[PDB]
């Protein structure tokens, strides 16, 4: 009955800066809210309960306010370990209503880095089973927002491209993107030119890597 | 994570101690235990009145309780029972709730300085006499109260209520307590223009007065009596003239209900108080500490103004002295040696029943109470 | 030749023990045959755990028949413990100084606890007596929910018509300071009052707030010649800093009545009563050496002492107590507040006679 909404969907900030997230109140929640901090792959933790009281064992940087009107928090003096997924929790008609939130995504701002574009043809062993795969690798680029296009004999390819993005590194906070194709042996041998086009903000011009089958 | 805030209870009848523990365990389930998880700590009564004080000091030291619940022992004498508890754990000014005691000395909030009650005292029934007086159209009453702190409170309350209406009572007699011969006072009330007689005395003295009046021809046909609750139960029941109108508190013995209500009220007060900074923990250690609890009167002030929503005994308010405002009563008549209920006192007015009433000496027709 | 009457002198005020030891039993009562014993006990704790245990252990030590209690704190909850322990154990005890000298409303009807100090009615009587002398006839009273307020106004009303002088009373208040969020009502009520002479009734814990709000509103400039009882003053050496100049009050004599004199006269009263009863009836009560197990130790009632301890005179003084247990004939002094925040004595009142300067 109370849909939990936040703003914005995603937020990127530079190190040593503040961040403000607002969790919209769809109805008149008296004083109950709770913001959670979760690192990827780990269970969340408690930060605030009652919309004003800090959780025990938490640093004093975090704070918030709200008595039923668009509860908001203000984090200051942030460091590198911050910028995780932050949720909001309400409990008005507990223990029966229990409407959860969504959780905004946070990123750390960084300077643009030119991606390292690499391509990989099949190793002649996968083709024995009747399937061929082409791997295009992007290494140490920022931001993660990049466009990768596959050019098979100068033709647009769709519906057969899989992309995997690694999490931000703990050393340089970089991103990595890998493009994997899945095509049959007969289709693979019907074409000779396979190109991987990479478009990025840190590159003045798009980078395309192409190779010829059996060459 | 949560700070345990344990509360005590000196109630007897160990089964009732288990009941109190279950009550507090239910109490902390409804609210939650991420910030507050209130515990339980019970102890049983002791025969003498000094070891009781020593034991209550010991458990106060050992648990640093926030409030204490006190009930009645299984061997009556329920006047000096919660005397040591109030003195001992009011020296440090920590609240104490009385569950069943009805004596009127505890309403003096200067010798105890912290005593909340869940049952109205014996002097709060005088308003029922006034309301029934107004309803039945009697206006020439005689008081026959005793000489103690118990009769004086009732006479004071009735006198103020009467003077507020620009009326007066024909006389105010007073017999010394523990007397075995009272005939002069009965004769003095005998020669007069007043018929309504109102009693306020212990059961033994009530029996003596009933015997003296029965010896004379004073329980006749137009001598409508009026008594309270302590003059109907006990040895005074069988020595009673037919048609003696009396009252009785509707729920004054079901200790389970009072335990549950007190636990609920204390839990609400505790969960309400901690939403406030600058508080101090109670003085753990009864042998070293010598000072007043810093946030002592504040806890009493926040406790004495809590309107419990709905309980087994109903709404739980608190008169501005600490004794159970807005209680109910039941009116009975001694018909054929077996009391039968007639009417009820809803706390504001009197609702007559359908069962008819037999006045003294038969005479189903109402007596005017005058000559 | 009737020795061994047991009196214990409990000391908590940490005063000079030798100074009061030199006056505890220096005199030899050749008129009364009690030849009493005393035993000074010095403590530093005022907890109810230590008081009860100490008194019970002393009763178990050697057959003591009485106790005189002293104190230095202003605690109002030691008199109650003393009264209760004197009710359960029939040994009569007297409070002479400090926290055990604040008048309790009504003692346990089976108890023997006699204190030093004046009641509420006597304070009102002397307060009206000073008012009559300088002819400040018109007056008004404001009170709260405190002991004797009904008795205070009843004593005022009882003597207002038995005298031919024309008192003209106006206005009465019942409001108490325990109300929550009712400050607007109290402010309106105190702003309403404009009477020439006002007699207040409140205590320092609440009197601080009462004085603060009265000064904040502004009804404290010149014409507000307040008159207050002893308990408003509290401690002379300490001032709550509101205290409008011109305050007058009556307080028990605390400067010319030293601790040794109080100890001496308490021992004297107990010994005189015991010796008189011993001479008349030729027996003396003796409780068992069990403090806790007094349930069956009350076989011998000791109400004869209670009827023989309230009428005693010696050295030309009347030390007669009353049924409620107050002094019934104290010595009261009147003090005044000058420009500098300090109190100054003016006169002395004794035997219903006022002698001022």
């Amino acid at each position: 009955e109370i849909v939990m909404t936040q703003s914005p969907a995603t937020l990127s900030v530079s190190p040593g800066g503040r961040a403000t997230l607002s969790c919209r109140a769809s109805q008149s929640v008296s004083s109950n809210l709770a913001w959670y901090q979760q690192k990827p792959g780990q269970a969340p933790r408690l930060l605030i309960y009652g919309a004003s009281t800090r959780a025990t064992g938490i640093p004093v940087r975090f704070s918030g306010s709200g008595s039923g009107t668009e509860f908001t928090l203000t984090i200051s003096s942030l460091q590198s370990e911050d910028f995780a997924v932050y949720y909001c929790q309400q409990y008005n008609n507990w223990p029966t209503s229990w409407t959860f939130g969504q959780g905004t995504k946070l990123e750390i701002k960084r300077t643009a880095a030119a991606p390292s574009v690499f391509i990989f043809p099949p190793s002649d062993e996968q083709l024995k089973s009747g399937t061929a795969s082409v791997v295009c690798l992007l290494n140490n680029f920022y931001p993660r927002e990049a466009k990768v296009q596959w050019k098979v004999d100068n033709a647009l390819q769709s519906g057969n491209s899989q992309e995997s993005v690694t999490e931000q590194d703990s050393k340089d906070s970089t991103y990595s993107l890998s493009s994997t194709l899945t095509l049959s042996k007969a289709d693979y041998e019907k074409h000779k030119l396979y190109a991987c086009e990479v478009t990025h903000q840190g590159l003045s011009s798009p980078v395309t890597k192409s190779f010829n089958r059996g060459e | 994570d949560p700070k345990i805030v344990n509360i005590g209870a000196v109630l007897s009848t160990r089964k009732h101690e288990q009941m109190f523990r279950e009550a507090v365990n239910q109490a902390n389930k409804r609210h939650g235990s991420w910030k507050i998880q209130l515990n339980a700590t019970s102890v049983t009564h002791k025969p003498n009145a000094i070891q009781m004080a020593l034991s209550v000091c010991e458990d106060l030291i050992s648990s640093q309780v926030y409030a204490i619940l006190v009930s009645h022992p299984p061997t009556p004498n329920d006047h000096f029972t919660p005397t040591p508890v109030s003195y001992t754990a009011g020296f440090y000014r920590i609240p104490v709730l009385g569950l069943t005691t009805r004596m009127s000395i505890y309403s003096d909030k200067s010798i105890h300085l912290s005593f909340l009650r869940t049952v109205p005292p014996y002097s709060h029934q005088s308003s029922v006499w006034f309301e029934m007086m107004r309803v039945y159209n009697w206006n020439h009453i005689i008081l026959l109260v005793s000489d103690d702190h118990e009769g004086r409170a009732a006479q004071k309350r009735l006198e103020t209520l009467l003077e507020e209406r620009e009326s007066k009572a024909e006389k105010v007699l007073q017999f010394d307590p523990g007397t075995k011969n009272v005939t002069a006072l009965l004769m003095e009330a005998r020669e007069l223009e007043a018929r309504v007689i109102i009693l306020s005395a212990s059961e033994d003295d009530a029996a003596t007065v009933y015997r003296a009046a029965a010896m004379l021809n004073m329980t006749g046909s137009g001598y409508v009596w009026l008594v309270g609750e302590r003059e109907i139960s006990g040895n005074a029941l069988r020595y009673a003239p037919d048609g003696i109108i009396g009252l009785q508190l509707i729920n004054g013995k079901n200790e389970s209900a009072h335990i549950s209500d007190a636990v609920g009220v204390v839990a609400q007060a505790v969960h309400e108080l901690l939403e406030k900074e600058n508080i101090t923990d109670p003085p753990r250690g009864c042998v070293g500490n010598t000072n007043i609890w810093k946030t002592g009167p504040l806890f009493k002030r926040v406790l004495m103004s809590s309107k419990y929503a709905d309980g087994v005994t109903g709404r739980v308010e608190f008169n501005e002295d600490g004794d159970r405002k807005f209680a109910q009563y039941s009116i009975m008549n001694l018909q054929n040696r077996k009391l039968v209920q007639v009417g009820i006192y809803n706390g504001t007015h009197v609702i007559p029943n359908d069962r008819k009433i037999i006045w003294p000496g038969g005479e189903t027709e109402k007596p005017r109470g005058y000559q | 030749s009737a020795p061994s009457i047991g009196i214990a002198v409990i000391l908590v005020g940490t005063s000079d023990e030798v100074a009061i030891k030199d006056a505890h039993e220096k005199d030899d009562f050749h008129h009364l045959s009690v030849v009493p014993r005393v035993e000074l006990v010095a403590m530093n704790e005022t907890d109810p755990k230590s008081i009860i245990t100490r008194i019970c252990d002393l009763m178990s030590d050697r057959k003591i028949q009485g106790v005189v209690f002293a104190d230095d704190t202003d605690q109002e909850a030691i008199a109650q413990i003393l009264d209760f322990i004197s009710a359960q154990t029939l040994t009569p005890i007297l409070g002479i100084h400090g926290g055990s000298s604040m008048i309790m409303a009504d003692k346990d009807e089976s108890s023997m606890f006699f204190q030093f100090g004046p009641s509420i009615e006597q304070q009102a009587s002397v307060m009206l007596n000073i008012m009559e002398e300088y002819d400040w006839y018109i007056f008004s009273i404001v009170t709260t929910y405190f002991p004797g307020y009904q008795d205070f106004v009843n004593k005022i009303r009882s003597t207002i018509e038995n005298s031919f002088v024309g008192w003209e009373l106006e206005e009465v208040l019942l409001l108490d300071m325990s109300l929550d969020d009712g400050d607007s009502k109290i402010q309106n009520q105190l702003k309403k009052l404009q009477s020439p002479i006002i007699l207040l009734y409140c205590t320092k814990e609440e009197a601080t707030y009462i004085f603060e709000v009265a000064n904040s509103v502004g009804l404290t400039g010149y014409g507000y010649t307040w008159i207050v009882p002893s308990l408003v003053a509290g401690d002379t050496d300490t001032v709550p800093s509101e205290f409008p100049t011109g305050l007058i009050s009556v307080s028990y004599d605390e400067w010319d009545y030293g601790l040794p004199a109080r100890v001496r006269d308490g021992i004297a009263i107990i010994t005189t009563a015991a010796s008189d009863m011993l001479s008349e009836h030729s027996f003396i009560p003796e409780p068992k050496s069990s403090c806790y197990n007094t349930h069956e130790k009350r076989i011998y009632q000791s109400n004869m002492l209670n009827r023989y301890l309230i009428n005693v005179t010696f050295e030309g003084r009347d030390l007669s107590f009353s049924e409620e247990g107050y002094q019934m004939h104290p010595k009261l002094v009147i003090i005044l507040l000058n420009k500098e925040r300090k109190w100054e004595r003016v006169g002395k009142w004794k035997d219903k006679s006022l002698q001022m300067k």
